Order: structure tokens, then C-alpha cells, then sequence
């Protein structure tokens, strides 16, 4: 099964043509992109405070070698 | 000495002209003209031409001379010969400053020199107008009158600029 | 017509910037000739006194020229106060 | 006394530029779900100082310049003109009260293109010169709309005096009657200062953009300071032009506080925009100017010449 | 006098910053390195954008007096000639546009 | 958090606030506690020169009122 | 007010500025460049230390060699190093850059970038974790903090 990613023909009535003209002239879709970056500004960042905080690891982690004893 | 600001500026004006008229590499020729233009605007300001002075900076320096330097970079020079490192350029430059120095010497000493015309060396301030108390700039009023008095000037000046666009596209197409 | 309306539709879909530019310029050239308040712009510019109003020598027969600034005769700026 | 006034303008300008570099990195950081400088000084407040010291004691670059005089003149011109743009600004009172202050600012900014041209000439590199010429072509192109837009707004103000814009907006911000001009003005200032999405001097389409390419340049810090001083100045000019602050003669400080906030917010919007959009192609930003802004700006100039006449709203001359 | 002092101060400081930006690194005494007209070729298009800027910029010189021109008594003449100038500026653009003077494709 | 951006903005704000505050205060210091006189046109400069003569101390910002009338 | 004291405090200042404002030129050659990119990404945010993400080689103070250096590439890496303004430092990231790694015995691979440029920090791993690289960068900062350029100059 397959889907088309870009095969929509725009409607050509006044209501739709004028909506696209408003987008062109009033930059509405550009303003929308500004909204997304503004929303991120008010999110808590993902940064950890290395070296006081450390990224999580698991017991399987492969690091520096060592020889063991009984 | 501030009372001879106009004369001092006009001396620098001539020195800049001797700059690019000795014709060093075009890169430095543009520099001499830019300095002369800036000094030239300064002289016009001190006669009450504020709008006219700023036109030089906006149109002559910020417009015409930018395009000259732009064209020089693309079509003429990319690196220059050292200024005054050529026999003719230096000899022409020395000759110009000697002539300027002597004109300045005699005009200041005798307060008058005579070459083609008679020049007085009392100081450019002596000719100024002694009556000023209007509520506007006379220069600005005269320039604003272009649109009321100068209909015919606008038409021919407007036509020439349009034809300039057409002509330059014709010239540069190459076929 | 309807050919004209279709053409206006094609440009409004393909060249909205130019349609707006020609519309705005068209208003700039047309509205001044139709506006009733254009006449007031000329009147206000003429009511602004840049120069001293030189007095006239009173020969004795200028009834409509005031002798004092606060006399009734002479041009009034009553229309401007209300405007 | 006047000499104090000059220094009380120049020095704070250099400090604002220094700390704008920190604000840009932290604002861009948080929009990218990170922090930005927060180690060098509390909240990164010492980061501008560390960068400044580091840059000035760094070795000068190679290769040698093609023209020593032009190599030295370009940074002097860039920084000298940048500081000069501030002297007529009414905040609310200007350092220099010019009757033609708006024209002065136009004239001085048109001279800022010379530092680009001279530094390209002094780069001793054919490809670096071609990059400079593309930058000049961008700068002068967008100067056309700035001049015409500015002329259109002044038809509502009535003069070229910067402090008259304050009186013009005593009742209402000029952005309401002129928001279409404000939109194109704001973008033109971005393109004029080579800011994203118009920062092609820092882009990927230049002949010199390759990392391994080299040409005579610098000092980096002085050019950087000049550029960021112009960003702030343009946004200050934008606030005065379209977001006029009310001035109370007995409390001038209130004007300054409100006027500073608006300028800061506009400056932050430059950072906002840099975080949000991809970069224009060179031919596409030329198309934006010559085939979009310019036709609309000419039409709106016609409108704003006609509108005051037909509404009987011509402003005063003095 | 004040404007001259301001310009002198601004370009004096710019000059000092430039020379110390060039001398201060010499305190380090870094080691020596010992390891490094004509067309450009220039495109006609880049020349034509500069020329077009100039001619458009000259027409802007004629439009700058418009704020003062609106104070005249002969408003009808002034408005007619103002719109005439801007329209010829538009006609210059239209001519450039329709002869592909604004293209960047070779 | 986003409010840790404010300290750098506050520093910027203070730096931008200083030139405007300084100019206003220096003007009032130098013109007898009043705004510096604006003379854009010859008439205004003509009156300023007259005030400098009328003051008797060669400062145009020293005002003489009805006390000088007699 | 001895010269030893002033020289000592001036060293601390310039050392502080240089380590607090380290601009890397990342030479992303292979896989290790991905981990270098995860050091710039939000979790570790190298920029918060004053280490700007993407800096031009003209303003860079440190070159990070992140990946395998092949023979065909060695001349171009040396050229970038020679064009870096001083003071300049090199961090060797990952087994390939450290000594050849998995490709040590190849006919086409330089067996460690320290045959081409002098290296200040070696970061082990294949690849080193983003945190391991950050540890190495912070190690370089402490190495810069220990520098004594002016003290040595004063005693010449
Ligand atoms: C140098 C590199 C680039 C920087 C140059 C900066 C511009 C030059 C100064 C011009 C200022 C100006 O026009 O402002 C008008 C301004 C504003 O004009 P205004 O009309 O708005 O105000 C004047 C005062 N009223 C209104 C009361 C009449 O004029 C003044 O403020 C007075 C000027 C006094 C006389 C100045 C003399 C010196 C002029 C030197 C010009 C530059 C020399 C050349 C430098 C080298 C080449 C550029
Ligand atoms: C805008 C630029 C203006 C021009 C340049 C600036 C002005 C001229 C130079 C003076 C500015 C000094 C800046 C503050 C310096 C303090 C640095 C600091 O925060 O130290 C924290 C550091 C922090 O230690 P750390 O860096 O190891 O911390 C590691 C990170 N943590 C802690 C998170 C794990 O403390 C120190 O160790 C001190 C370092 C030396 C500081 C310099 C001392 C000498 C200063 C006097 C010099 C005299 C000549 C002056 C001329
Ligand atoms: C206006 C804003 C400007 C922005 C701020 C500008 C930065 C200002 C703050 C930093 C100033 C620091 C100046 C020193 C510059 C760095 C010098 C350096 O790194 O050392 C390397 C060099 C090391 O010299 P060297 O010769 O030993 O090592 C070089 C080795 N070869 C040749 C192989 C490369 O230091 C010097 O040369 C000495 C510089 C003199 C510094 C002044 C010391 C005064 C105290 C001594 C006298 C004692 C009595 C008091
Ligand atoms: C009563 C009648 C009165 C008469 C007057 C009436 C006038 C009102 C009607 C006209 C409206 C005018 C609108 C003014 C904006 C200019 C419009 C414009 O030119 O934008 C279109 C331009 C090209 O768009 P594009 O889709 O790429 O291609 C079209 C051409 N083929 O694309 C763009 O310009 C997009 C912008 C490019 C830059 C993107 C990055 C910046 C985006 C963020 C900006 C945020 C808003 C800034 C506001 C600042 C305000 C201070
Ligand atoms: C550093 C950050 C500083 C900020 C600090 C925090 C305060 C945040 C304040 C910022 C406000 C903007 C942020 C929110 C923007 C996001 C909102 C949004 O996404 O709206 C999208 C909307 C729909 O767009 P679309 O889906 O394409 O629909 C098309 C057909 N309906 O699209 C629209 O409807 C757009 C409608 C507006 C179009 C206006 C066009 C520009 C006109 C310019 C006037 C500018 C006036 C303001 C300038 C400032 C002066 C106050
Ligand atoms: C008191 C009022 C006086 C008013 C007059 C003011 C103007 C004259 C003052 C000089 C001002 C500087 C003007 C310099 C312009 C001349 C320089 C020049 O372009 O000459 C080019 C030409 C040499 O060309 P080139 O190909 O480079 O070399 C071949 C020679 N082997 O040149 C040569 O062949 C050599 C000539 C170099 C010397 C130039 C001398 C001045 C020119 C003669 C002017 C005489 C009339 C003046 C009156
Ligand atoms: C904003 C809505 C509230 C209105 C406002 O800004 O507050 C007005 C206040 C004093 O008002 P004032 O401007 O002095 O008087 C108007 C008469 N000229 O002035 C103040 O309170 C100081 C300003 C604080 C409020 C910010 C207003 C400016 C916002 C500019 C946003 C820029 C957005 C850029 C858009 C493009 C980027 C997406
Ligand atoms: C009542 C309703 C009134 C509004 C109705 C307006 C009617 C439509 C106006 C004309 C629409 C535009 C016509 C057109 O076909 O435009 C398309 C074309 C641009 O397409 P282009 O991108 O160059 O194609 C190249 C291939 N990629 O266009 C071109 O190629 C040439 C277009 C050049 C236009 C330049 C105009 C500059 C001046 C802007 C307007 C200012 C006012 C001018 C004076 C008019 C006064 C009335
Ligand atoms: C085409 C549409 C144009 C419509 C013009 C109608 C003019 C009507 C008119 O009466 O002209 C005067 C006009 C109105 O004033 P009015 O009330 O009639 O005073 C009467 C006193 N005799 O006076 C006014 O109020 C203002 C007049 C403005 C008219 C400007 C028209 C544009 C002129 C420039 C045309 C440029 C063409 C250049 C093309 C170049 C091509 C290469
Ligand atoms: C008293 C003040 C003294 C002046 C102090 C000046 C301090 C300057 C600190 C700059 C801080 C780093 O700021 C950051 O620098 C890099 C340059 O490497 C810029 O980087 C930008 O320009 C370079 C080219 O020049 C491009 O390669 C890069 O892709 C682009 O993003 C960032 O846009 C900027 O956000
Ligand atoms: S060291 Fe490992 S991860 Fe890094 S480039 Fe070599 S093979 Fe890839």
C-alpha cells in the first residue's frame, strides 16, 4: 500500500484564492513558525548540568577495560 | 581660525582633487574623490545648504561613487600600485600641491591674488547676508518649488532618467 | 463582463502582490479628484502665514479691509476651527 | 559638558553590543531547548568579557592584505559610521538636534557599504572580492525601499526632524496607519544589516564560504561590533518611526524607559527571526526586493502622497 | 562645533580601537609562520543591478522634497507632478522586468 | 529557565537607558534647569541671540521678565 | 608589588579568557562527528560553556579531529592547522584519530592524527560518548588554566 505525499490540487474559488492571497501578503504561515519557536522559549531546556549531573547509562555500558580477580 | 573654516575646507577640497587628477590606481582615485565629495558637502553646509550638502552624501557618495567603486572592482582594478610609487603620478601630485601652496601663500599674504579673475583674501565670511529671521529654510523652499514652479523640469528630467534605463539595457545586451 | 472577472481571478491567484500594487496606485490617482475635502487642503495651506501681512495705505475707500485685526472684515478662519 | 555627553553615548553603546552577544546566544539557546552561556559568570554575565579579551589577544590572521591602507580603513569606516548613526536619535532629546536628521541617517547608512567594498578589495582574494560585491548588491538594493518607505512615512510627519516623529505619534503609533510600510521596513532592515534569513555573507552559497578557503581579513571583533551596533540602532530607529513613545517634558526618563523597552523587544525579534527560518538564495532575496517590495512600496508612496491631500490632513511644516 | 566634535570623537575612537587591535596581539610575540587589473570574471548581471540601483536612486533624489512640496498652494500641480515621477519610476521597473533585466539565470 | 535570559537583557536595558537619561540631565544642567533651546529656523535663532543680549550675562537661557520693565 | 605578582595575576586573566571562550573547528571526518554533534545538542549544550558550536577556521582556537584521517585527507588537515591563528590546540577524538583504530593496518589510513599535527588531548572511545568528549574539552580547559606564558616570559 502507498500514499501520495503531494498530489492535492488547490481549489480555485474566491474563498480559497483569497485565503491564499492573505497568506502571501500577510505572511500568516511565517507567523505560525514564529509561534513554534516562541513556545520553545518558554519550555524547560533539556540540558543537564555536567559534570555535576551525568547522562544515564546501563549495566551493559562498554567503557574502559579492566582485569578482574577472584 | 574657525572663521576661515570655508577656506580651509576648500584647500582640502583642492588637495583631494590633485589626488585623483594625478590618476593613481583607480582604487585610490575613488578614495580621493570620496574625500573631496565629503569636503565639498562641508563647504556647501557652511553656506546654508543643508539639504544640498546631504544630497552629495546620499546621492554622490552613497550612490554614484558606490557604483564607481563597484565597477572598478569588477572591470578595472583588483589590487593597486602603491600610491605615488610612479614617476608621472608623483610628479603630477607634487606639481599640484606646489601650485596650491603658492596660491594659498599669496592670497593670505597680499589678501588678494589675480589669475583670470580677481580674488580677495579677506575671508569668505565678509560677503555673508546680515538679515535672517524667517520661520523656514529658504533653500528648502526653493527645492520644494520644483513640483509647483518646475513642471517642465520634472518632465524632461523624468524622461531622461527613464531613457537612461532603456539605453543602458540596450548598450549592455551585446546583441 | 465575465471574461474580465475571470482575468481578475487569475491574477489574484498568481500575482496578488501586483494586484494590490495596481489597486493601491489606482486609488492614489482617482480618489483625490473625487474627495470633497481636497479643497480644504488648498485652503489650509493658504491660511498659513509665513510672511508678515504688510498693511495697506488707507486711501479712504477700502470698505472690506479691516482697520484692526479684531474687526469683522477680512478673511475668517471659522471654517478651520470647526474642521 | 558636551564631551561628557558624547562619552555617555559611545561607551554604553559598546556595552550594549557586548551584552547583546550574550542575549542572542541565550535567546537562541532557549528556543533550541538548551541554555546557552551559563558557566562564565552567573547566567553567563561574564561571557562577553571573556570573548572580548580572547579576541584582542589572538594572533592576527594570514595571508597578508593586498592594500594596507584599505585594510585599515574598512574597520575604521564601519565603526566610525556605526557610532555616528546614534548622535541625532531623540531619546527623547538628541545629542545633536538636526533639522534634517532623518536625511542624515539615510546618508550615513548609505556610506556603510564602503567598508564591505574596501575589505573585499583588501582581501587579496578574487573569490573574497566577488563575495563582497554580492553583499554590496544586496545592501544597495534594499536601500531603495528604506528610502522610499521613509519618505512615505514623513508625508504624515511633515519634516525630516527626528523629534517631530515623536509629536506626530502623540495620539497614536504610526504603525496603525502604516502597518504595510512597517512590514516592509522591518524586513528591509534585516536584509540591510545582513541578518538571517538574509545573512548570505555567512551563508553556504558564497565562493569563499568553504571552510578551507583563506583571505586577508580582520580584526573580527571590530567588524562584529560595528554590525551589532547597527542592529540596535536600526531597531531604535524602527521604534521611533513606527512605535512613537509619549514624551512628558517634566519626566523625560519615562520616555527613555518605555522607548528602551520597545527597542529591546524589536531587537529580540531579530533574534527570534534568526531562530525560525531557513536562508534565502541570493537570487530569491533580489526577487523579493525588486519584484515584490519595490512595486508595492512605489504604490504605497503614491497613496501616501495623495492621502493627506484628499483627507485634508497635511501635517505642518515646522 | 558640536557636530564636528562628535564626528571627530567617533572616528578617533574607531581609529584607536583599530590600531590597538593591531598592536595588542604583538605582545604575545607569536612564532614566525614561514608557510603561506582585469575581469573577475564579472557577470553582466551584477553590473546591471548596480546601475539600476543608481538610476532608481537618482529618481529618489527628486522625490525627497515631497514633504515640503505638499505645503504649496498649487496642490493640484504638485500632486500631478509627484505621481508623475513615481509612475515613471514604476515604468522603469516594468521595462526592466519585461525585458528580463531582473533575472539571475544564465 | 527562560527567566535566566533576563539578567543579560537587564544589562542591555541599562546600557541603552543611560545615553537618553544622561543627555536629558546634562541639557538641564547646562541650561538653567530648562530644556535646551531648539533653533531649527533663523527666526528661532534670532530670538535666542536676542535673549543672550538681554540677559546681561551672555547666556540665552537666563530669562528676564517684568522685573526688567520700568 | 613585585613583578612576579602582577605577571601571575595577568596570566590568570588571559588564561581565564582563553579557556572561557574556546571556539572549536570541528573536523567531522566520520562517525565520531555524530557524537560531537550530540555534544552541541540540547542535553549537553557545549555552547553553555562558552564553546560556540559552528565557528569558522579563521576564528577557531581548537581543532577537534573527529574521525578517520586517510592519506588522501592528511594534506588538507595539515593545511587547516597551519592556517589556525594562535594560540591553537588540537583534540584527537576517537580511536581512528588517536591511532588508526579499526583501520590501523590499512594501506590508506594515517595511523593517528599526531603524525600530522601536534595533539593536546586524546579522547578514547569508538566513538567516545558525547559526555566523554565534553570531559575531554573540560580537560583542555584545565590544561589552559595551568599555562604560565607570562611567568616564563618574566624569568627569561
Ligand atoms: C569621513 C568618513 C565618513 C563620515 C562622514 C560624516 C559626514 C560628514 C559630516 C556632514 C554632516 C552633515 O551634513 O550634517 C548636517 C548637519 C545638520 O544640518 P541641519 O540643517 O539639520 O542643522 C544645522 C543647524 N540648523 C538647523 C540650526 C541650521 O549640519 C550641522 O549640524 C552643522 C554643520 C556645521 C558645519 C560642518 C563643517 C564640517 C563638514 C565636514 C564634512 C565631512 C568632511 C569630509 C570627510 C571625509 C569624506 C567623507
Ligand atoms: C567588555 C570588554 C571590556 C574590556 C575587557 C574587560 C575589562 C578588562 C579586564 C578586566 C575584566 C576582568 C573580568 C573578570 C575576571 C574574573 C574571572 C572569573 O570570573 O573568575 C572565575 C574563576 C572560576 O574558576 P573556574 O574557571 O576554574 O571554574 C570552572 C567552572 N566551574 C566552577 C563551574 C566548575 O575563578 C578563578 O579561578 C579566577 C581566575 C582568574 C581571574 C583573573 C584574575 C586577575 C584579574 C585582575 C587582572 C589585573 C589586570 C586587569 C586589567
Ligand atoms: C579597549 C578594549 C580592549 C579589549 C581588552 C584587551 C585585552 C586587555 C586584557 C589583556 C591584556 C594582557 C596583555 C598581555 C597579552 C598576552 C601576552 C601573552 O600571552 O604572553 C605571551 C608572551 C610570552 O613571551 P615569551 O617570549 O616568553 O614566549 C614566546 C615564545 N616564542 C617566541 C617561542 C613564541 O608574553 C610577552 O611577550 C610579555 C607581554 C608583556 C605583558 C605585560 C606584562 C607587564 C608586567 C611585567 C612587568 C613587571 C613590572 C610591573
Ligand atoms: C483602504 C485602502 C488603503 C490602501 C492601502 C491598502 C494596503 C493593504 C493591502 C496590501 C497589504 C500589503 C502587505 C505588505 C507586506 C508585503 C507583502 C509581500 O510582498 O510579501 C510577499 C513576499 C513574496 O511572497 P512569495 O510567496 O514568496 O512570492 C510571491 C511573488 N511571486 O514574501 C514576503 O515578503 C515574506 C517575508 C519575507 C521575510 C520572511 C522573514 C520575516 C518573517 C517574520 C516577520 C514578522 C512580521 C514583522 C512585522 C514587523 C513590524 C514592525
Ligand atoms: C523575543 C520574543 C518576544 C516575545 C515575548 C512574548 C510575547 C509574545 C508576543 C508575540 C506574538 C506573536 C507570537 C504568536 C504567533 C503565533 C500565532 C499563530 O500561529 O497564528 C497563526 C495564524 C494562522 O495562520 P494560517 O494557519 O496560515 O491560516 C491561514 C488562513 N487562515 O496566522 C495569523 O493569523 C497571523 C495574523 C497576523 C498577521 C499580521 C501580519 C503582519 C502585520 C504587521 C503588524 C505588526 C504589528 C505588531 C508589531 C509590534 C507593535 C506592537
Ligand atoms: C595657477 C592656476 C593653475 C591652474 C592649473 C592647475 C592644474 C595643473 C596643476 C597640476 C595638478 C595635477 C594634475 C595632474 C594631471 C596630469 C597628470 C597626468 O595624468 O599625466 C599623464 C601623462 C603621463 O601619462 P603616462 O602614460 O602614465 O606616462 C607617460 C609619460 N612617460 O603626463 C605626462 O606625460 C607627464 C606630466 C606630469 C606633470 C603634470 C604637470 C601638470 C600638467 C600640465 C598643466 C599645464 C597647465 C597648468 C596651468
Ligand atoms: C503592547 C500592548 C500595550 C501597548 C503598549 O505598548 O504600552 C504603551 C506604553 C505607553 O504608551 P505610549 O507608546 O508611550 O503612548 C502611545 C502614544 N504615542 O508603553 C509601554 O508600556 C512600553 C512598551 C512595553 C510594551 C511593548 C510595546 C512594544 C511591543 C513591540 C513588539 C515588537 C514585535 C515585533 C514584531 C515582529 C517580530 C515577530
Ligand atoms: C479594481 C481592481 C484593480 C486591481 C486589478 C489589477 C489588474 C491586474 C494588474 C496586472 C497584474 C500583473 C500582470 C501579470 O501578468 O503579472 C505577471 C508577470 C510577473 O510574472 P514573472 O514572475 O515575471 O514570470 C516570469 C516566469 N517565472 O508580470 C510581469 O512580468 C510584468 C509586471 C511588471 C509590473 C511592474 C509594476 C511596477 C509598479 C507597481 C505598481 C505601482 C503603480 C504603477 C502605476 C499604475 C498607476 C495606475
Ligand atoms: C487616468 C485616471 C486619471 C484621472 C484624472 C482625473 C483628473 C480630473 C481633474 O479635474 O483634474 C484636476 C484634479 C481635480 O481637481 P478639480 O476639482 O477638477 O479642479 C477644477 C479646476 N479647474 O486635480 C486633483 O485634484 C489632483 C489631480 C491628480 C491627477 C494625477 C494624474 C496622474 C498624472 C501623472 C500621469 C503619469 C503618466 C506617465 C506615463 C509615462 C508612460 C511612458
Ligand atoms: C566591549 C565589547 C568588545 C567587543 C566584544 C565582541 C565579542 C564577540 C562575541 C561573539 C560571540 C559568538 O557569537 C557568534 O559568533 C559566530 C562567529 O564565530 C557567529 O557565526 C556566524 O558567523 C560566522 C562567520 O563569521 C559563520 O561561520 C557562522 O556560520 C555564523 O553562524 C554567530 O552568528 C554568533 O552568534
Ligand atoms: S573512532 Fe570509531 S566512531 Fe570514531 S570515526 Fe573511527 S570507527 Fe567511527
Amino acid at each position: 500500500t502507498y500514499k501520495y505525499v503531494n498530489l492535492r490540487e488547490p481549489s480555485m474559488d474566491m474563498k480559497s484564492v483569497t485565503d491564499r492571497a492573505a497568506q502571501t501578503l500577510l505572511w500568516t504561515e511565517l507567523i505560525r513558525g514564529l509561534g513554534m519557536t516562541l513556545s520553545y522559549l518558554f519550555r524547560e531546556p533539556a540540558t543537564i548540568n555536567y559534570p555535576f549531573e551525568k547522562g544515564p547509562l546501563s549495566p551493559r555500558f562498554r567503557g574502559e577495560h579492566a582485569l578482574r580477580r577472584y | 581660525m574657525m572663521l576661515y573654516i570655508v577656506f580651509i575646507l576648500s584647500v582640502i577640497f583642492v588637495m583631494g582633487f590633485v589626488g585623483f587628477s594625478s590618476k593613481p590606481s583607480p582604487i585610490y582615485g575613488g578614495l580621493g574623490l570620496i574625500v573631496s565629495g565629503g569636503v565639498g558637502c562641508g563647504i556647501v553646509l557652511n553656506f546654508g545648504g543643508s539639504f544640498l550638502g546631504l544630497m552629495v552624501f546620499l546621492i554622490y557618495l552613497g550612490g554614484m561613487m558606490v557604483v564607481f567603486g563597484y565597477t572598478t572592482a569588477m572591470a578595472t582594478e583588483q589590487y593597486p600600485e602603491i600610491w605615488l610609487s610612479n614617476k608621472a603620478v608623483l610628479g603630477a601630485f607634487v606639481t599640484g600641491l606646489l601650485m596650491e601652496f603658492f596660491m594659498v601663500y599669496y592670497v593670505l599674504k597680499d589678501k588678494e591674488v589675480e589669475v583670470v579673475f580677481e580674488f580677495n583674501g579677506l575671508g569668505d565670511w565678509v560677503i555673508y547676508d546680515t538679515g535672517d529671521s524667517g520661520f523656514f529654510s529658504e533653500e528648502a523652499m526653493g527645492i520644494a518649488a520644483l513640483y509647483s514652479y518646475g513642471t517642465w523640469l520634472v518632465i524632461v528630467t523624468g524622461w531622461s532618467l527613464l531613457i537612461g534605463v532603456v539605453v543602458i539595457m540596450e548598450i549592455t545586451r551585446g546583441n | 463582463a465575465e471574461r474580465v472577472a475571470a482575468f481578475l481571478k487569475n491574477v489574484w491567484a498568481k500575482e496578488p502582490v501586483l494586484v494590490a500594487s495596481f489597486a493601491i496606485a489606482g486609488l492614489a490617482v482617482i480618489l483625490p479628484t473625487l474627495s470633497p475635502y481636497t479643497k480644504y487642503s488648498l485652503m489650509i495651506n493658504r491660511a498659513t502665514p509665513y510672511n508678515y501681512p504688510v498693511p495697506l495705505r488707507d486711501d479712504g475707500n477700502m470698505p472690506d479691509v479691516p482697520s484692526h485685526p479684531q474687526d469683522p472684515q477680512g478673511p475668517s478662519l471659522e471654517w478651520l476651527k470647526r474642521l | 559638558m558636551f564631551m561628557i555627553n558624547i562619552l555617555m553615548l559611545i561607551i554604553p553603546i559598546l556595552l550594549a553590543v557586548a551584552f547583546l552577544t550574550l542575549v542572542e546566544r541565550k535567546v537562541l539557546g532557549y528556543m533550541q531547548l538548551r541554555k546557552g552561556p551559563n558557566v562564565v559568570g552567573p547566567y553567563g554575565l561574564l561571557q562577553p568579557i571573556a570573548d572580548a579579551i580572547k579576541l584582542f589577544i589572538k594572533e592576527p590572521l594570514r595571508p597578508a592584505t593586498s592594500s594596507a591602507s584599505m585594510f585599515i580603513l574598512a574597520p575604521i569606516m564601519a565603526l566610525g559610521l556605526a557610532l555616528t548613526m546614534w548622535i541625532p536619535l531623540p531619546m527623547p532629546y538628541p545629542l545633536i538636534n538636526m533639522n534634517l536628521g532623518v536625511l542624515f541617517m539615510l546618508a550615513m547608512s548609505s556610506l556603510a557599504v564602503y567598508s564591505i567594498l574596501w575589505s573585499g578589495w583588501a582581501s587579496n582574494s578574487k573569490y573574497a572580492l566577488i563575495g563582497a560585491l554580492r553583499a554590496v548588491a544586496q545592501t544597495i538594493s534594499y536601500e531603495v525601499t528604506l528610502a522610499i518607505i521613509l519618505l512615505s512615512v514623513l508625508l504624515m510627519s511633515g519634516s525630516f526632524t527626528l523629534s517631530t516623529l515623536i509629536t506626530t505619534q502623540e495620539q497614536m503609533w504610526l504603525i496603525l496607519p502604516a502597518w504595510p510600510l512597517a512590514m516592509m521596513w522591518f524586513i528591509s532592515t534585516l536584509a540591510e544589516t545582513n541578518r538571517a534569513p538574509f545573512d548570505l555573507t555567512e551563508g553556504e552559497s558564497e565562493l569563499v564560504s568553504g571552510f578551507n578557503v583563506e583571505y586577508a581579513a580582520g580584526p573580527f571583533a571590530l567588524f562584529f561590533m560595528a554590525e551589532y551596533a547597527n542592529i540596535i540602532m536600526m531597531n531604535i530607529f524602527t521604534a521611533i518611526l513606527f512605535l512613537g513613545t509619549s514624551h512628558n517634558p517634566h519626566m523625560p526618563e519615562l520616555y527613555t524607559i518605555n522607548f528602551t523597552i520597545k527597542s529591546l523587544l524589536l531587537t529580540m525579534s531579530f533574534l527570534w527571526i534568526r531562530a525560525s527560518y531557513p536562508r534565502f538564495r541570493y537570487d530569491q532575496l533580489m526577487h523579493l526586493l525588486w519584484k515584490n517590495f519595490l512595486p508595492l512600496t512605489l504604490a504605497l508612496c503614491m497613496w501616501h502622497v495623495s492621502l493627506p491631500i484628499l483627507t485634508s490632513g497635511i501635517p505642518p511644516q515646522t | 562645533m558640536n557636530l564636528m566634535l562628535a564626528l571627530l570623537t567617533n572616528f578617533t575612537l574607531a581609529t584607536l580601537l583599530v590600531i590597538i587591535a593591531f598592536w595588542l596581539p604583538q605582545l604575545n610575540v607569536y612564532s614566525e609562520k614561514t608557510s603561506p587589473s582585469a575581469r573577475l570574471p564579472f557577470s553582466m548581471k551584477f553590473f546591471l543591478v548596480a546601475i539600476t540601483f543608481l538610476l532608481f536612486d537618482l529618481e529618489i533624489a527628486l522625490l525627497l522634497p515631497l514633504p515640503w512640496a505638499s505645503q504649496t498652494a498649487n496642490l493640484n500641480t504638485m500632486l500631478t507632478m509627484a505621481l508623475f515621477l513615481i509612475i515613471l519610476l514604476a515604468v522603469s521597473l516594468a521595462y526592466e522586468w519585461t525585458q528580463k533585466g531582473l533575472e539571475w539565470t544564465e | 529557565m527562560w527567566f535566566e535570559v533576563l539578567p543579560g537583557i537587564a544589562v542591555m536595558g541599562v546600557c541603552l537607558f543611560i545615553p537618553g537619561m544622561a543627555t536629558a540631565r546634562i541639557h538641564r544642567f547646562s541650561n538653567g534647569g530648562k530644556e535646551k533651546r531648539v533653533a531649527h529656523y533663523p527666526y528661532q535663532w534670532y530670538l535666542m541671540e536676542r535673549d543672550r543680549r538681554v540677559s546681561g550675562v551672555n547666556r540665552s537661557y537666563v530669562s528676564k521678565g517684568l522685573e526688567n520693565i520700568d | 608589588s613585585r613583578g612576579e605578582y602582577v605577571v601571575a595575576k595577568l596570566d590568570d586573566l588571559i588564561n581565564w579568557a582563553r579557556r572561557s571562550s574556546l571556539w572549536p573547528m570541528t573536523f567531522g571526518l566520520a562517525c565520531c562527528a555524530v557524537e560531537m554533534m550530540h555534544m552541541a545538542a540540547p542535553r549537553y549544550d557545549m555552547d553553555r560553556f562558552g564553546v560556540v558550536f559552528r565557528a569558522s577556521p579563521r576564528q577557531s582556537d581548537v581543532m577537534i579531529v573527529a574521525g578517520t584521517l586517510t592519506n588522501k585527507m592528511a594534506p588538507a588537515l595539515r593545511k587547516v592547522y597551519d592556517q589556525m591563528p594562535e594560540p591553537r590546540y588540537v583534540v584527537s577524538m576517537g580511536s581512528c584519530a588517536n591511532g588508526g583504530g579499526y583501520y590501523h593496518y590499512s594501506y590508506s589510513v594515517v595511523r593517528g592524527c599526531d603524525r600530522i599535527v601536534p595533539v593536546d588531548i586524546y579522547v578514547p572511545g569508538c566513538p567516545p560518548t558525547a559526555e566523554a568528549l565534553l570531559y575531554g574539552i573540560l580537560q583542555l580547559q584545565k590544561k589552559i588554566k595551568r599555562e604560565k606564558r607570562l611567568r616564563i616570559w618574566y624569568r627569561r
